[PDB]
Formats: C-alpha cells, structure tokens, sequence
C-alpha cells in the first residue's frame, strides 16, 4: 500500500473523506451513493494490500529467509500472482475513476457517476474467465494449504520463529497466513452485497440504474460457476 | 494472550454484520454503518484470563454451498444468530444451519443469539408481522429453540443500542476456552 492511497482512503466514510463544504453541495441521495462506492473502492483497496502481504512478506520471506522448496511455498499460497494480478487491475481502474472525476485543485473532492460500465467490464468476458478460474482453484486448494501450514509450523522450528517475526508488528494483527487466505476467499461474496446497497441509491440515472443492474447478475453468475467448479483436494 | 476463533451463522437479515460491526468499534456507526465486515482479532479478558478473539462473518456465503464451509476450519465458537423481528429466521435454525454447523465443526459450542431484541416493543414490527399471522420472537421460544439444538447458551441483544452485546462475546470467549 502506497501513502497517496491510505491517506485518500483513511476516512470511515466519502462523507468524511470530502471536506465538509463539498459534501454540504450534494443531495442526501448522492451522499449515500459515494459512501458505499468509496466503501467498495477502500476494501479492494484492503483487499490488494491482503495479497501483497501474502505474495512478498510471507512467499517471498519463506523463499529467501527459509530457502523453502519453491513446490512448498506453491502448496501454501495458491494462484497468489494471479489473484494478485486480477485485483491489482481491477484497484488500478477503480482508483482512475477516482481520479478522473477529483475536482480541479483538490486531491479529495470527487463524486463517481458511472460506476456501472467497470463492473459490467470487470465481470465479463476474458477478465471474468480468469476470475472464475482462479478462484475456482484457489478455492479447491483451500484445506490442503491449510493442512500444509499447521504440519509445517508444529514440526519446523525455523518456520515457527519466521511466522512469530513477520506477524509481531500491530499492522499485521488480523493478518496471519490462514487470515490472510479466509480474507482473500470471503472477497468474491462481498461484491453483490456492495453491489445491491450501490444501486439502492442510484435510480437518478436510468442508464445506471440499468449497468448496476447487468453488473449485479455477472457477479452472481461468477459466483454459481465458481461454487459449482469447487471441489476440497486432500493430500 | 491465546488465539481463539469464532464464526457467526444465521440467515441475511438476521443481523449478524451489524453485531460484528458494533461489537469490534464499541459503537453504533454515527455517519455510516459499513454494508460488510472484513475481519477483527478483538483482545478481551474474561474471568482473569486474556484471549486474542478473531472474529468472522458468512454473509453473502448463504447461496452458495461449497464456498461457505471454508469459513468454518479451526473454528473455537458459533454464534447462532436469528433476529427476534423475524419468527421465520428461527425457524431455519433446526433445519439448516444446526445440521451444517454440526457436521463442519463437530464439539464446538453454539451459543443461540436472538438479535435485534429493541423490536420486541416496536409498534410498527407488530403491526407488520400481524399482517402475515405472526408475532415477535418471545424470550421463551429462544430458550426452548437453544434447548432442542443442544446449545451452549441462550442470549439476547441489540445491536442498535449496544445493550447486551459486550456479554455475547465474553461469553464466547468463555465457551471457546472450555473443553
Ligand atoms: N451429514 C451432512 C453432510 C454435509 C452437510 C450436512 C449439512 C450441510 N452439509 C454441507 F454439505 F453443506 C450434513
């Protein structure tokens, strides 16, 4: 995570994100629209932070520090580069929007109108297969992770004390390695939830009434094909 | 400091996230109530002894029944939750979350929650559940429920104005350290 985008993101709501004379520019409506489109925009924010937790302090550390089989390391920590890569992309177009739509001369002052049209892109066509693919093995790939975890921090000294160093300091409370990877699990059914209380308040616009709308059934639909591709792999 | 896990079950509007919610901030939401619950390692002390309690959610798991008993590996406690504004959520209890629950963590204690419980006494739920010939959830039928699901405990609470709920957790915390 980059400065720039915790401090823009460090706010409990949009409402409190804008100053105070920008946000009394709006109607009550639109101020509850943006809050719940800056909450989806701060927990993938959170989200792609989970998974670089995930990809450069514990892969990473257990490659160099430990030397651990790289066969190993796969076991643990399934498509993390893929996850990886579908949410860095997908934070990447969520915060230009973000960007595009800032007042000239401020850094916080913002209202996104379309969000619509970048779900229904993100949840379909070639970026959609590789969501549903991904999550479909990682998914799959869960317990056997786990297993591999607990055997590997009660019989090996030397990955006890890596896991007790890399998860000391206070930032890393709630993400330890099995955290890290319910986190990263639980992410894909948070979407139609956000989704839903986004379009809630966006019947201004009948355009975006209807994208939120395509956008909440892509989501959906990931969601059958990912929990019908599912099934536990045991070692 | 141990680690403890707990796990809260219950249909969509059985109120689950709020309780998460205000439980982990120690207050109701002022300006904006989050519509999701990431997770929270709470530091609570019960009885003379420190836990590191983690806590998650199965919201937005309901639908879909092979991702949702990822949420349930090395789980410490359940918290069984069903809103006392709505007697059909209690009514699911028995039929399908007890027998999940059961089967995904074998031993682990359930404690039945009854939320929402500032409804009991709200006129316009009682006008509203009348309509479909029914009533809200009496104290009562929450302990009978909890007795016939072989529950660790009954409790009751309100997210909306925080009474009860300080309770619900340390008495998880309580249930998790047990044998
Ligand atoms: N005996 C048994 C096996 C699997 C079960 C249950 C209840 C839920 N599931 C599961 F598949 F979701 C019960």
């Amino acid at each position: 995570s980059m400065e720039m985008d915790e401090k823009d993101f460090a706010a409990d709501s949009w409402s409190l994100a804008v100053d105070s004379s920008f946000l009394q520019q709006h109607k009550k409506e639109v101020m509850k629209q943006q809050d719940v489109i800056y909450e989806l925009i701060q927990t993938e924010l959170h989200h792609v932070r989970t998974l670089k937790i995930m990809t450069r302090l514990f892969r990473t550390g257990m490659l160099e520090e430990l030397h651990l089989e790289p066969g190993v390391v796969q076991g643990l920590f399934p498509c993390v580069d893929e996850l990886s890569d579908i949410h860095t992309r997908f934070l990447s177009q969520l915060l230009e929007r973000r960007r595009q739509a800032l007042c000239p001369g401020s850094t916080r002052n913002f209202v996104i109108h379309r969000l619509g049209d970048l779900l229904i892109s993100q949840f379909s066509g070639p970026s959609a297969e590789q969501m549903c693919k991904t999550y479909s093995e990682f998914c799959s790939r869960h317990s056997k992770a786990l297993k591999l975890y607990k055997e590997l921090y009660a019989r090996d000294k030397r990955f006890q004390q890596f896991i007790r160093k890399v998860t000391r300091p206070a930032v890393l409370k709630r993400h330890g390695v099995q955290e890290c990877i319910l986190l990263v699990t639980q992410r894909i059914t948070k979407y139609p939830l956000l989704i839903s209380r986004i379009l809630q308040h966006s019947h201004g616009i009948e355009e975006e009434r209807q994208d939120l709308t395509t956008a909440l059934g892509l989501v959906k639909e990931l969601l059958s094909n990912v929990d019908e591709g599912i099934y536990q792999l045991e070692k | 400091a141990i680690r403890k896990k707990l796990v809260i079950v219950g249909d969509g509007a059985c109120g689950k996230t709020c309780l998460l919610i205000v439980f982990s901030k120690d207050q109701f939401p002022e300006v904006y109530v989050p519509t999701v619950f990431e997770n929270y390692v709470a530091d609570i002390e019960v009885d003379g002894k420190q836990v590191e309690l983690a806590l998650w959610d199965t919201a937005g798991q309901e639908d879909y029944d092979r991702l949702r008993p990822l949420s349930y590996p090395d789980t410490d406690v359940i918290l069984m939750c069903f809103s006392i504004d709505s007697p059909d959520s209690l009514e699911n209890i028995p039929e399908k979350w007890t027998p999940e629950v059961k089967h995904f963590c074998p031993n682990v204690p359930i404690i039945l929650v009854g939320n929402k419980k500032d409804l009991r006494n709200d006129e316009h739920t009682r006008r509203e559940l009348a309509k479909m010939k029914q009533e809200p959830v009496k104290p009562e039928e929450g302990r009978d429920m909890a007795n016939r699901i072989g529950a660790f405990g009954y409790m009751e609470c309100s997210a909306k104005t925080k009474d009860g709920v300080r309770e619900v957790f340390e008495m998880a915390t309580r249930a998790a350290l047990q044998a």
